[PDB]
């Protein structure tokens, strides 16, 4: 919605998954975009339109958008995914999320 | 490929007009439907959106920073945020969005970003 | 009683009755607001309202006619003009999603939900139907129609508030806020039916036949000319007579029509203030071509619209290049020659038309402001008329539960969507073909293609349209 | 030939989204009762004794 | 569908199961075939038509096909099942999957 909710940070080990939460009022009937910002670099479009990935993003990123939340699931996190992940919607201007620090 | 390069003035503390520019390489900006955003990010905090502009003059702003900033296009993508008594220096990105079809919900996201400039205040 | 899906044209020596049927889908609105705008231009901005309604736009010609039926229309008749239109909204199945929470979506069926249908017979609300936008109908009868959301632009009061130059059109006393819920509303539940039954005004026909003669060459090629032509200038004329070889100085009794900014290859031709306001009048008037075939290639114009794709899909106006129009057509004056690109109206003139094609419009609207000329035929194809076919607006309803007494329980708009069938029939008064004592076989009627890629047919979404538009002037008159 | 499609009922949407499967899933059972009359001729005569 | 999705590799111990994922758009209304390729050898038809097994394949292999995914479950993995498993469908030509390296 007009104010996206996102927790502070998550803890993970190599060999498992790390699912984040991007809460928001009536976020199921909306588009959520995920951005991968490695430190010292600009963000990159990670997952767009809640399921899709571009060619530059590998096939281990996938998301969802159901109800009042939108998750981003990383399948088999490597030693290079320690990056701030932001969720972004469009409540008629642009709404950026807080960011789950991985 | 399309790349976006910024321009940073440096640092001015006592309330001068913070001017930036973003020259787009790879494709011209008056060639169709693409917004051109200006996006902040506080070091140690999340991203912040200032506003985006179309090539035909129409520009959307952030409602919190509405009476301070000014986006403009002279094939340059300028930004003229004034009243810097609040010390916001954070970081200034440029970003491009494809213009959606139905105007209701955003169909596209910020795929080509800039390199980012570090302003100090 | 039998419930039918009707589609197909039935020809006669008189009018043809062409009906089609599609499946529409009134999707949802999570907010039933009105959502004004916030454009805030910076260089006259716009100001609109976003109604939570759905109109439907069956404007184009490629929906009533199959390509076989359009080919049967061109090779048999010589005029076309609509005279009747009925729009029936068939079987309605408004249903609700129950949000399986682990599956995500489970669609049962709702018998208490309804579909608010409003027909604007009085033209109270603004008319946005005939402007050529990318939401019309599927071209093939197997795809599902998603009807567009209703919205409109108004006139307000331009301010200048910001830092540098930010303008914003705010609301004035002349601005209007048309709430569509002040009306009569066929509420139209599950299984309900509703009709419109419009009747077209008397409109001039479209004459689907070319010419086998230039208009400036209508004389006997022998015999010369009874009149004379000047030889010397400067107060002593000394006129001479003409022979049969004087073809470039033969006196004509009718002039050609206007060619206001016809050129070849932004904003095109444009009115407005100094250099930057500059709204575009893009596809010229209707008296001009923007694409034809000269001796080597295709000339494509500044004032052209693409109709798809890019490279473009332009109609080949070969019947305007014939009768003294075209793109690089200058006019010359012997004033003390002045090359001009604009040609004036020239009191006795004939300019036939820009030809209609298979994908053209049918009507647009002549605006309610007075003193029109000529406006019987609009640009972008079509007729264009005072009192056009009315808009059929379709909201569903905001069924808004549950509560629990105090609580805001649930979603309070629960979720609902409506599917249906719209069967639109239109009759076109056809005229008989013009007579020719010709002895030649007239050219055949087939849509243009180049090599291998055939016209409308499925290939390995499959179905592909030709590169050029299928125009309608392929038989000769004979003028 | 008697051709029998069912219909493509194509929901839901949600306003912009491609929600669900959009062809939801449907199937139809029924009963076809086909009658045909055959003009039979009488059997040919034999003074056969066998 | 026309592009089958399959993760890189899975990790298992003897005495448990290892379930893989063969994602795909509208894969529930399709046939999925599994192929066991031991190293240095050709693949073998492991599980055909989402549930069935041939006579040469033992009765510890079983699969499923529901929704947008098709799983292959090994019941009691031994020390000889370390093989690349590929899922294969027919989107009017043939569509092969990536392969879960076990």
């Amino acid at each position: 919605a007009a104010a996206l909710t996102q927790p502070l940070s998550v803890s993970v080990s190599p060999g498992q998954t790390a699912i984040f939460t991007c809460s928001g009022d009536n976020l199921g009937d909306k588009y959520v975009y995920w951005f991968q910002q490695r430190p010292g670099q600009s963000p990159a479009l990670l997952i767009y339109q809640d399921n899709k990935r571009p060619s530059g993003i590998p096939e281990r990123f996938s998301g969802s958008n159901s109800g009042n939340t939108a998750t981003l699931t990383i399948s088999g996190t490597q030693s290079t995914d320690e990056a701030d992940y932001y969720c972004q919607t469009w409540d008629s201007t642009v709404v950026f999320g807080g960011g789950t620090k991985l | 490929q399309v790349q976006l390069q910024e321009s940073g003035p440096g640092l001015v503390r006592p309330s001068q007009t913070l001017s930036l520019s973003c020259t787009v390489s790879g494709a011209s900006i008056s060639s169709g439907g693409y917004y051109w955003s200006w996006i902040r990010q506080h070091p140690g905090k999340g991203l912040e959106w200032i506003g985006h502009i179309y090539y035909s003059g129409t520009v959307y702003y952030n409602p919190s920073l509405r009476s301070r900033v000014s986006i403009s296009i002279d094939n340059q993508l300028s930004l003229k945020v004034a009243s810097v008594t609040a010390a916001d220096t954070a970081v200034y990105y440029c970003a491009r969005v494809r213009v959606d079809s139905v105007r209701g919900a955003g169909d596209n996201g910020f795929d080509p970003w800039g390199h980012g400039t570090l302003v100090t205040v | 009683v039998k419930s039918m899906w009707s589609e197909g044209a039935t020809f006669s020596a008189n009018s043809v009755t062409c009906t089609f049927s599609r499946q529409f889908l009134i999707p949802y609105d999570p907010e039933h607001h009105y959502k004004v705008f916030s454009p805030a231009a910076s260089s006259s901005p716009i100001m609109g309202y976003s109604t939570p309604w759905r109109y439907l736009d069956f404007n184009a010609l490629n929906l009533f006619f199959s390509p076989l039926e359009f080919q049967h229309l061109i090779e048999n008749y010589g005029s076309i003009a609509p005279d009747a239109l009925t729009v029936t909204i068939s079987e309605i199945a408004v249903k609700d999603v129950t949000d399986k929470t682990g599956g995500g979506v489970q669609v049962t069926d709702s018998t208490t939900g309804r579909l608010c249908m409003l027909v604007d017979h009085e033209y109270k609300y603004p008319y946005v139907l005939g402007q050529g936008q990318d939401t019309l109908a599927p071209e093939l009868p197997i795809w599902v129609y998603f009807p567009p959301q209703y919205a409109y632009l108004t006139v307000g009061d331009v301010n200048t508030q910001g830092i540098s130059g930010d303008s914003k059109k705010l609301a004035s006393e002349e601005s209007a806020f048309y709430v569509l819920e002040h009306s009569s509303f066929q509420l139209l539940g599950t299984g309900g039916t509703a009709t419109m039954s419009y009747k077209f005004p008397p409109v001039p026909p479209e004459n689907l036949e070319g010419c086998s003669q230039h208009f400036y060459e209508m004389y006997n090629p022998l015999y010369g000319s009874r009149l004379g032509v000047p030889d010397t200038l400067g107060g002593d004329p000394k006129f001479r007579s003409l022979t049969h070889e004087d073809h470039a100085i033969q006196p004509q009794n009718f002039m050609p029509g206007p060619l206001v900014n016809s050129v070849s290859t932004l904003t095109g031709l444009s009115t407005g203030t100094s250099q930057n306001t500059r709204i575009s009048l893009r596809p010229g008037p209707v008296s001009q071509p923007y694409h034809h075939w000269d001796t080597d290639k295709y000339v494509t114009g500044i004032n052209a619209i693409s109709h798809g794709q890019g490279v473009g899909r332009f109609p080949n106006e070969k019947e305007q290049l014939k009768q003294l129009q075209g793109l690089n057509m200058h006019t010359y004056f012997p004033n003390k020659y002045t090359d001009q690109i604009e040609r004036p109206l020239m009191v006795g003139s004939v300019w036939n038309r820009r030809a209609l094609h298979y994908e053209s419009q049918l009507w647009s609207k002549i605006p309610n402001l007075d003193d029109s000329f000529k406006t019987q035929f609009a640009a972008l194809g079509g007729w264009g008329l005072h009192q056009p076919p009315p808009q059929i607006f379709l909201k569903i309803l905001p069924q808004s539960g549950p509560i629990g007494g105090i609580k805001s329980m649930g979603i309070t708009t629960l979720v609902q969507y409506a599917v249906g069938i719209m069967t639109v029939t239109m009759t076109f008064k056809l005229g008989p073909r013009k007579a020719t004592g010709r002895w030649n076989p007239q050219p055949g009627v087939y849509p243009p293609h180049a090599a291998g890629h055939l016209p409308y047919v499925l290939y390995d979404h499959g179905y592909e349209k030709p590169e050029e538009l299928w125009t309608a002037k392929s038989r000769v008159h004979p003028l």
